[PDB]
């Protein structure tokens, strides 16, 4: 039912990694490096009425 | 044991404790006009005798 | 059974089993299913440290 | 719930002789409301 | 709280799906589950109790040192891969009640049937509270189990969250 | 025990208007209270402010540092001198002790 | 408007503290145009630099 | 400053001369427009503060919290008008004039000149804030956290005008344009050290430091939500601001007396975290956390450099958004169940899926997730404390992972799982709780596209 | 909630329109001040040592 | 092997020998706690399935488990040698501990830039 | 309430004429015994930054 | 549209097209593509707003500061002169901060413009950034935050008598 968000979800993974990868300085890098991270976050926990997604 | 224990015991809580017991010492008094004027003579012994007051 | 009369401040409050939530039968229709709790049940005085997403007790194979 | 306000068993805390009871100040009673004791 | 009956069923079971585990391929699960079968049928028609529940105990420490560590579970039992997987879809009926009048305009049909439910529900609490105190013993009751209606037109007590309850798959 | 009122019932403000707001129960004042939120917290202070401190006119001389640098570095190299002194102040300007 | 009025308040306690603002600044003149940094000569229709 | 002072006077009148039905609208409406003029004070110089007269100024420091102040007296509003729609007419204009007071209080402290001056407002604000946890908060815990408040406050306080009032015997001005010209060095000897600690320690209170913040987690669990928001947002900061102005004639003695404090923030952000763990009240975890933000702050004044004083000016208003923000939607799941035990209401997000939006973003600028300005703050102190020392890395790095648990756990927890079955009235987000998140998290945001602004005079 | 974002969208775009198409006529129109130096014996407003219309209006009006 | 049980890693229940022990005294225990279970299944129920019924059902259980994990301590606290000790070991400990790992740290590298040792060649941000 | 401010006016005026009085008798007893006694005031000997020694201690 | 002798830059040495294939290069129809379809349209409306541009003329200007008379010149707690001082001070800081910037900016534009040779080809850039930032970090380095014109010349004395020391000793 939510398969707009997943995309959205998707494309923002997408985007901080291409931020992740054409950074030249190591604070435009860590906002790479923490925005995959919290991507995953999101996206691991997807179904988030599991106790194990959330886990 | 810190927050909840030891920080509340060794400030608020003994300040308190002490402020208290000083109270009832200095309000239980036994309204007698014998005791309080007995309690200037022997301030005023004591103002001369051992601070020299009168000096 | 309460927990010990040290100064440590439990009061009567009852020791029960150190056992994640993990353990209880998920089968049994439980009040709150997630957390495997029935209502008006005493709960652990650690229950926000065995919910399922924290610490398992559970028996292991080896 | 809507916000506590003091009971009666909060209000008797200051209702009494003393703030603080002890064993010297068992016997002390309030005295009269109108100040005057009987003869 | 279990039989002797029941706890000597649940190991075979136990003992069947972990035995599955080992085996995978159909036809060796097969020989085994019937070389397993007749350990159980060795001993079945054992009446000294005392000994039944040694061999119980035994077969118990039999399992745990040959239980696979790593046992199939079917997906959406506990510890499956889909367990729980539905639940943020999993709505309570209540919600519909704050819906705008606007989201509701939507369905007409489907709101109309929800009002005569919640008819059903209101002219059946009384009935429903009444029988459950004068079939419940002084102290209380002492199982969890329900009574069915007994009069016609009674529905069964404390129903609502039963026969109302999410479907498994809600969207 | 005491003569007091009871606890009152939680009221839902949706009940009485399905269009609330949440901010009054008179529906007129609850319209009138959002707009006022909305329009002076979002059309005014946020837009306009933010608008406003994108175009702060040289905010603490950041700027005019950077033209000031640019011609000192330009005279300096032309002229060849160091383009920074270590010494902040004129030696000749200062007494030591002893 | 008797049912309005009270909206001038807030505006005109703006209007007022920003002219005793301005009123200040006459009374912290000492210096105008005295400065080592930006002291200067008048220019022909100037009667001063800022107020 | 007059331009500021005079109409926050006026909301006043306005609120009490208003019709019965438009107090709301009418403050709200005005203390809105006064905030919109605050954006005036960026008007500062490279080298130059902004001096009004001889009472008031305005710096990069002051400014930044300036503007946070006068921007929370509307949200405060619009936060406090539903738990108070029963109270009659005349106790909700008590409330308003509390509120608008307590802003009057506030831009005069962090404009004022002249530090006993300073010290006046910086105390009349307890009148304020303990008439509105005490008379206003829900339960019988407010008497005692008004009294936790209140002399915790004090035991600090008079021994900083004992020494504001032996500075200025002895220097001849407290004038803080004076002072930043007449200062001289502060020699080794035991007075000197009582007036580092009188001259500190009311502020170290107020922060709060570890070991003197048991009276936080009272107040804020006490308080209404508009006490909630002012304690967590500006009234810490005075602290904050309190030690970075008063740094100034205290050195070169901070040079090791700053080293029991360092410690007890160093080792106290890492033991508050932890707590955060299994706090069981969701305001008091909320409160928790605001010990270990302060905690960074402290150390980063006490180190005393240009990156420090960057860290800890951006630090203190992105906590001043992030944590009102928190209590704000913490207060709004506390108006559908009526309890702030965080375990009892789950899997929110079905129910209420645009404001667990709003949580997600509230917990991840609390864990600090860059470039908001939540981690430029921190990163800055993080970057000046491995210069102090390298080992506070282990410390700080240790910290960020326990911050993420709980910011984490707290989202967890009440927003997914599944929802509680008997908790059936939880009505749909009001416009009036939407806007107020949404007012608080866009300018937080939008401060990351022009960091300047927040960075205080080191910049 | 979705009344909540059209309302929220709709406020943000009541001057965020405005002022977008302001700016860019501004920008197209009027164009920022081309630096030079100091004519002999003129002495600039404060106001006229900023580069953009917006900011020196900002600095005129305001400061 | 027998098994061991653990903190972490209790005994499975078919290896408990309790589990095999069912005396009549243990059956009429069992009954008597799934009367307890049953009792308050009913009492939860009744407000659970009432159709009247908006809000929270409070669990005096829980609000007993939240009021334990706080105001009730202090209230049962004793100083005694247990909790001076795990004070004194826990609270101050650690700030004595931190405050020598970064006193010796920083007089050692306050000493090496005295002496010109330590290497800052392109430090000018701090 | 015409009263009430007239009347407060009308003490608080003569109460500030005498207060700004004080103040200016407080000045004037210091003045002339400044110039009574010029050995206790003498005029100090200025000297400029670069000739006055400061210990500087670095924040490292 | 800047100072070239501010930011140098080496002259550009771009090598001819001198290709060893029959197949056409997909590059430089693209180049030809991008021409027209981007650059054209794009250089079209920049003119259109040049013109604009044109009609208005006007004019804004570097703020020239007059120096005044520095720390060393002031007489002790004479805020009017300190005043001036150290507010100049302050400007020297800030235009200080920009120089070593400028030079940074040129240390870091010849590593990427030299590629795999940047290591030989750079060093006069690092020279100059090493001796700049030497300079800087003698004037402002470990003031602490609440620095000022005071403490500045408080460090330059000290570092003045442990040069004199030293060299009286050699
Ligand atoms: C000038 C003055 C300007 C004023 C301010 C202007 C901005 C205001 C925007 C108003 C927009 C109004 C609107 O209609 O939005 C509809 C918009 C979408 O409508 P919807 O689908 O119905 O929303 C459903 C849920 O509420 C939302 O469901 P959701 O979970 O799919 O969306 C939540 C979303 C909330 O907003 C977002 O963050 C968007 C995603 C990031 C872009 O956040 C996320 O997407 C989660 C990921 C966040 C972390 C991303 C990783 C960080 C990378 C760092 C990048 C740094 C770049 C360098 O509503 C929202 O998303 C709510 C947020 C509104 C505040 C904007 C905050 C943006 C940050
Ligand atoms: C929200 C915050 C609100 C702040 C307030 C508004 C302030 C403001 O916006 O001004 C700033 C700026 C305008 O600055 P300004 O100081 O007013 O202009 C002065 C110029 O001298 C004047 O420039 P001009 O003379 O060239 O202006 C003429 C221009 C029109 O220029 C404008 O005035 C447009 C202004 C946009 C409205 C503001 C929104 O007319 C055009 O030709 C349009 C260009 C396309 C022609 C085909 O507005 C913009 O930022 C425009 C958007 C940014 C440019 C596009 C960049 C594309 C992204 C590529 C870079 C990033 C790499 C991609 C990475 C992606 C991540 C993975
Ligand atoms: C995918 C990547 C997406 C990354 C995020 C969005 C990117 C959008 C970028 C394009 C947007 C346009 C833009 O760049 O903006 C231009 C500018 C930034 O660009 P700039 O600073 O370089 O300059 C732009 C303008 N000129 C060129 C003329 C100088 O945006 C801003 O500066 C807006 C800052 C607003 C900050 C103030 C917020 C209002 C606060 C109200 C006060 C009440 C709250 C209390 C605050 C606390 C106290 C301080
Ligand atoms: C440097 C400083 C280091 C600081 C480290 C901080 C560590 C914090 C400790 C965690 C605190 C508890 C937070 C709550 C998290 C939690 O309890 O979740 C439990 C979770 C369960 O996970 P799971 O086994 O998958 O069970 C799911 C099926 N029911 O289990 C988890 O997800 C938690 C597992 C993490 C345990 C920490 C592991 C640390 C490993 C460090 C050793 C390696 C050293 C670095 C690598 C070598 C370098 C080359
Ligand atoms: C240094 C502290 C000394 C610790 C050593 C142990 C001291 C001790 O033994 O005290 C014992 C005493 C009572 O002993 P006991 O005989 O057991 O009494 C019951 C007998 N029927 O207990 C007492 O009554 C004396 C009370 C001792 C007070 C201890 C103070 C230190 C506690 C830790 C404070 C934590 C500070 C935190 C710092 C800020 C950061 C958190
Ligand atoms: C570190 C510098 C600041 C230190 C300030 C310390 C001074 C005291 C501050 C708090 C004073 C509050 O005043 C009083 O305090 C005590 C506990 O302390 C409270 O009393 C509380 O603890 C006592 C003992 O555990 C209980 O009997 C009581 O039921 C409980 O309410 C009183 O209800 C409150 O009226
Ligand atoms: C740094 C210096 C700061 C100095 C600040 C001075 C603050 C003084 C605060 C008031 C002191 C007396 O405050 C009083 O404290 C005692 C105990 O602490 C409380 O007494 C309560 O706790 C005690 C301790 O268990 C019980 O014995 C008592 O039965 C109970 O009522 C009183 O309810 C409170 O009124
Ligand atoms: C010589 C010095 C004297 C100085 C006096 C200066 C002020 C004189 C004010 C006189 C008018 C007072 O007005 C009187 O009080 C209030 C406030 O308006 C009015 O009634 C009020 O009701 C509510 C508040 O309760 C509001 O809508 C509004 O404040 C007003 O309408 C009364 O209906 C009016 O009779
Ligand atoms: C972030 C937005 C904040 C919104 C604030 C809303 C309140 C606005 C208050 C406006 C105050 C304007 O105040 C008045 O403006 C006019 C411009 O016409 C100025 O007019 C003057 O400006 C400068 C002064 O050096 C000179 O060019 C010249 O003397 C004259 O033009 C006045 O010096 C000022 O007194
Ligand atoms: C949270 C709690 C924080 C607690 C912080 C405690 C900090 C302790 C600081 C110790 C330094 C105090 O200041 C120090 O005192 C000693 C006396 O003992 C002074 O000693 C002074 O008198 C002695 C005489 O005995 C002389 O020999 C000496 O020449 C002279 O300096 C020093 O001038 C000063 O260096
Ligand atoms: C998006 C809406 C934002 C609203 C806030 C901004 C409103 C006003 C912004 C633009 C003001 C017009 O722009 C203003 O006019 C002229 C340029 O035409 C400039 O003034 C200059 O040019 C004009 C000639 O045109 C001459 O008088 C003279 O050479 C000089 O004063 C101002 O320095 C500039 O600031």
């Amino acid at each position: 039912p939510n398969i707009n968000k997943f995309f959205k979800y998707l494309l923002l993974f997408l985007i901080t990694m291409l931020i992740l990868v054409t950074a030249n300085n190591l604070f435009q890098l860590f906002i790479g490096w923490e925005g995959v991270g919290i991507m995953s976050f999101l996206l691991i926990g997807w179904w988030y009425g599991r106790a194990d997604a959330n886990t | 044991l810190l927050d909840l224990i030891w920080l509340e015991a060794i400030l608020p809580k003994t300040i308190s404790l002490a402020q208290m017991k000083a109270s009832t010492l200095v309000t239980n008094q036994k309204g007698l006009i014998k005791l309080y004027f007995l309690s200037f003579l022997i301030t005023i012994l004591i103002s001369m005798i051992l601070f020299n007051f009168h000096e | 059974e309460p927990y010990p009369d040290d100064g440590t401040g439990y009061g009567d409050y009852p020791k029960l089993p150190d056992r994640s939530q993990q353990e209880r039968d998920p089968w049994y229709d439980w009040d709150h299913p997630d957390l495997r709790l029935n209502w008006g049940e005493p709960m652990h005085w650690d229950l926000d440290m065995y919910i399922r997403n924290r610490v398992d007790t559970s028996p292991t194979p080896v | 719930a809507r916000q506590w306000q003091p009971d009666v068993e909060w209000a008797e805390q200051y209702g009494g002789a003393v703030m603080y009871p002890t064993k010297e100040t068992a016997h002390w009673k309030p005295p009269p409301w109108n100040d005057v004791d009987p003869p | 709280y279990l039989t002797h009956q029941q706890k000597v069923l649940r190991l075979y079971k136990r003992a069947l799906r972990h035995l599955e585990s080992w085996c995978i391929h159909r036809d060796k699960y097969r020989y085994f589950a019937c070389l397993l079968r007749a350990r159980f049928d060795e001993h079945k028609n054992e009446k000294d109790m005392v000994k039944a529940t040694q061999l119980l105990r035994e077969a118990e420490e039999e399992f745990w040192h040959g239980q696979h560590p790593q046992p199939y579970i079917f997906p959406e039992s506990p510890g499956g891969t889909s367990y729980e997987r539905y639940e943020c879809y999993k709505v309570p009926e209540w919600c519909l009640d704050d819906w705008h009048p606007s989201e509701k305009a939507m369905y007409p049909d489907y709101f109309a049937k929800r009002e005569q439910w919640k008819k059903l529900r209101r002219e059946s609490w009384e009935r429903e509270v009444k029988q459950l105190q004068e079939e419940t013993p002084v102290g209380g009751p002492r199982t969890e189990a329900l009574p069915p209606a007994r009069k016609q037109g009674d529905l069964p007590p404390l129903w609502w969250h039963i026969v109302t309850r999410p479907r498994e798959r809600p969207m | 025990r005491w003569q007091e009122d009871p606890e009152p019932e939680d009221e839902n403000l949706y009940e009485k208007n399905p269009d609330s707001h949440g901010y009054d129960k008179d529906p007129a004042v609850d319209i009138w209270n959002m707009r006022v939120v909305f329009f002076f917290g979002f059309s005014i202070v946020l837009v306009l402010g933010s608008t406003f401190v994108a175009y702060l006119p040289d905010y603490r001389m950041q700027e005019w540092a950077r033209r000031e640098a640019e011609r000192l570095v330009k005279y300096r190299e032309a002229h060849g001198l160091p383009i920074m002194e270590s010494n902040c102040f004129d030696p000749s300007k200062i007494q030591l002790p002893e | 408007v008797r049912d309005h009025w009270v909206h001038v308040l807030v505006p005109m306690g703006f209007v007022f503290g920003y002219y005793l603002d301005r009123k200040n600044d006459e009374k912290l003149t000492a210096f105008r145009n005295k400065s080592l940094l930006y002291k200067r000569e008048l220019k022909p229709n100037e009667e001063v630099t800022w107020k | 400053m007059l331009k500021y002072i005079i109409p926050t006077i006026m909301l006043m009148p306005l609120t009490w001369l208003s019709k019965n039905n438009m107090i709301w609208v009418n403050s709200t409406a005005h203390s809105l427009l006064i905030s919109f003029t605050s954006l005036l004070l960026m008007n500062q110089f490279g080298d130059n503060s902004l001096n009004f007269s001889l009472l008031f100024f305005s710096d990069s420091l002051s400014t930044p919290l300036l503007i946070l102040t006068m921007w929370l007296l509307p949200l405060m509003l619009m936060a406090s008008q539903h738990h108070l729609s029963k109270e009659n007419l005349t106790r909700k204009k008590l409330f308003i004039t509390m509120l608008i007071s307590l802003q009057l209080f506030l831009i005069m402290t962090f404009t004022a000149m002249e530090l006993i001056l300073f010290y006046i407002l910086f105390e009349a604000t307890l009148v304020p804030t303990l008439i509105i946890i005490t008379r206003w908060g829900n339960q019988t815990e407010r008497l005692n956290a008004g009294l936790y408040f209140l002399f915790y406050t004090l035991a600090g306080s008079l021994p900083l005008l004992v020494a504001l009032i032996y500075i200025q015997n002895t220097v001849g001005s407290l004038n803080f344009l004076m002072l930043q010209y007449w200062v001289q060095p502060v020699h080794n000897s035991w007075s000197n050290v009582f007036m580092w600690l009188a001259c500190m320690m009311a502020f170290m209170v107020k922060m709060p430091l570890y070991g003197l913040h048991l009276w936080l987690p009272k107040a804020h669990v006490e308080a209404p939500i508009a006490g909630s928001m002012v304690l967590a947002a500006v009234l810490l900061k005075l602290g904050g601001y309190g030690m970075l102005r008063i740094t100034l004639i205290l050195n070169p003695m901070t040079d090791f007396m700053a080293y029991p404090f360092i410690m007890l923030s160093l080792w106290g952000m890492i033991m508050t975290s932890s707590i955060c763990l299994r706090q069981t009240d969701l305001k008091s975890l909320i409160a928790y956390s605001s010990v270990s933000h302060m905690a960074l702050v402290i150390v980063a004044i006490l180190i005393q450099t240009p990156w420090s004083y960057m860290g800890a000016t951006a630090l203190m208003i992105a906590h001043g958004l992030t944590s009102s923000m928190l209590f704000c939607l913490a207060n709004s799941n506390y108006e559908r169940i009526h309890s702030r035990t965080m375990i009892l209401a789950r899997g929110l997000q079905t129910l209420l899926p645009l404001m667990a939006t709003w949580w997600l973003l509230a917990s991840l600028t609390n864990l600090a997730l860059p470039p908001t300005i939540n981690l430029i703050g921190e990163l800055f102190v993080v970057m000046s404390t491995f210069s102090w020392s390298n080992i506070t890395i282990i410390l700080m790095g240790v910290n960020m992972v326990i911050t993420a648990l709980y910011s984490l756990y707290m989202l967890i927890m009440t927003q997914r799982g599944k929802y509680t079955y008997h908790i059936n009235n939880i009505s749909p987000s009001f416009t009036r709780e939407n806007a107020l998140m949404s007012l608080h998290i866009l300018p937080l945001l939008l401060l990351t596209l022009n960091p300047k602004i927040i960075l205080g005079p080191l910049y | 909630d979705k009344r909540f974002l059209k309302l929220l969208r709709f406020y943000i775009l009541l001057t965020g329109i405005p002022v977008a198409i302001g700016i860019t006529l501004i920008n197209v129109f009027i164009g920022e001040a081309e630096l030079a130096e100091i004519p002999e014996g003129y002495v600039p407003e404060h106001w006229e040592y900023f580069k953009h219309p917006i900011s020196r209006w900002i600095a005129r009006t305001f400061f | 092997p027998k098994y061991e049980a653990s903190r972490l890693s209790s005994l499975p229940t078919t290896l408990d020998p309790a589990e095999y022990d069912i005396s009549s005294e243990t059956r009429k225990a069992q009954a008597e706690r799934l009367a307890i279970r049953s009792r308050l299944k009913r009492e939860y129920q009744l407000q659970y399935y009432d159709p009247s019924r908006r809000g929270v059902i409070e669990d005096p259980a829980l609000v007993r488990w939240t009021y334990a994990r706080s105001a009730n301590i202090y209230p049962n606290f004793r100083p005694n040698t247990k909790t001076s000790l795990l004070g004194a070991l826990f609270g101050i400990g650690p700030l004595v501990f931190w405050y020598y790992v970064f006193k010796t740290d920083r007089d050692r590298k306050e000493k090496l830039i005295q002496e010109g040792k330590l290497d800052r060649t392109f430090n000018i941000s701090y | 309430q015409l009263l009430y401010i007239t009347s407060f006016v009308f003490v608080g005026y003569y109460l500030l004429k005498r207060q700004d009085y004080m103040y200016a008798v407080r000045d004037h007893d210091m003045f002339s015994y400044i110039k009574s006694h010029p050995e206790d005031f003498p005029e100090k000997d200025k000297k400029t930054y670069g000739e006055v020694f400061e210990e500087f201690h670095p924040v490292r | 549209s800047w100072d070239k002798d501010v930011y140098p830059e080496p002259p550009r040495r771009t090598p001819a097209p001198s290709p060893q294939t029959s197949l056409p290069n997909p590059i430089t129809y693209l180049t030809k593509a991008f021409d027209l379809l981007v650059d054209r349209p794009v250089t079209l409306v920049r003119e259109f707003i040049e013109r604009q541009h044109a009609k208005n003329k006007y004019y804004y200007y570097h703020r020239e500061f007059r120096r005044v008379p520095d720390i060393t010149e002031c007489q002790e707690k004479d805020v009017l002169c300190m005043f001036e001082a150290e507010m100049q001070w302050r400007r020297d800081y800030k235009v200080d901060q920009e120089i070593v910037n400028i030079i940074q900016e040129r240390l870091k534009a010849c590593q990427q413009r030299e590629g795999e040779s940047h290591r030989q080809n750079c060093a006069k850039e690092l020279e100059q950034f090493t001796q700049v930032v030497k300079a800087y970090q003698d004037r402002y380095h470990d003031l602490g935050a609440h620095y000022s014109a005071r403490k500045c010349l408080a460090k330059q004395k000290q570092r003045m008598l442990a040069e004199r020391k030293a060299a009286k000793e050699a």
